[PDB]
């Protein structure tokens, strides 16, 4: 049988835990003020 | 037919269910973001360019978030966020100088 180890859990959290801490862009089309 | 310089980025789309990752084709234009199936060689679902509201590009993984169009959001692995951010960028400046209100 195959066990996954240190390689599915990391892959999957980092990528995970790095969406909670990217930075937003707004569009200028939503915004049009000075 | 239109199609002559598509920007083609090799993303990872989590699956429902089972903690894994997939390889997936994704198609940029300077119109609508489309996703293609890597096994069918398909667009599956695409999402217009002023539909997004704004997105997040992090050194592994992009976000992207839709005004009145998507329930959730779009999250998934990518290898260039860079890359990507800068393509969609542009491509709404290009509109705003041409269709300026």
């Amino acid at each position: 049988k195959l066990l996954i180890t240190i390689h599915d859990r990391k892959e999957f959290a980092k990528f995970e835990e790095e969406r909670a801490r990217a930075k937003w862009v707004y569009s200028p089309l939503h915004y049009s003020a000075r | 037919p239109l199609g002559s310089g598509v920007s083609f980025f090799l993303v990872k789309e989590k699956m429902k269910g089972k903690n894994k990752l997939v390889p997936r084709l994704l198609g940029i234009t300077k119109e609508s973001v489309m996703r293609v199936d890597e096994k069918t060689k398909e667009v599956i679902q695409e999402w217009s360019l002023t539909n997004i509201k704004r997105w997040a590009a992090s050194p592994k993984s992009f976000t992207l978030d839709f005004g009145d169009y998507q329930d959730g959001y779009y999250s998934v692995q990518t290898t260039e966020g860079e890359q990507i951010a800068q393509l969609i960028a542009g491509y709404i400046d290009i509109i705003l100088k041409k269709k300026k209100s």
